[PDB]
C-alpha cells in the first residue's frame, strides 16, 4: 500500500510493504558487488 | 604525451601512452582493482 502522514496537517504520501533495492557492479567474471 | 581518459558506462579506462608507461600504468592498475574484505559482526545484548 501506499499512505499518508501527517508532517504537521500538511500530510505526504509514502510506501508501505515488500520492498527492494539493488544496484550492481558487475567485473567481467565472478565476484559482483551489490548494494 | 598521456592520456587517461574514463567511463562509467560499462567502467573502463582509455589509455594512450608509449608502452613502457602502458606496463607502467598495467602495475598501477592490477594493485588497485582487489577484491575488498567483509565482515559478519554479531552484537549480543544481555540484560538481568
Amino acid at each position: 500500500q501506499n499512505v499518508p502522514f501527517q508532517t504537521g496537517t500538511t500530510v505526504e504520501r509514502k510506501d508501505i510493504g515488500v520492498s527492494l533495492k539493488v544496484t550492481p557492479h558487475i567485473n567481467d567474471g565472478a565476484a559482483l558487488r551489490l548494494e | 604525451n598521456i592520456l587517461i581518459r574514463a567511463d562509467e558506462s560499462t567502467n573502463a579506462l582509455v589509455l594512450l601512452a608509449d608502452p613502457d608507461t602502458v606496463n607502467a600504468l598495467e602495475d598501477i592498475v592490477r594493485q588497485l582493482d582487489v577484491p575488498r574484505a567483509q565482515v559478519l559482526v554479531e552484537a549480543a545484548i544481555v540484560e538481568i
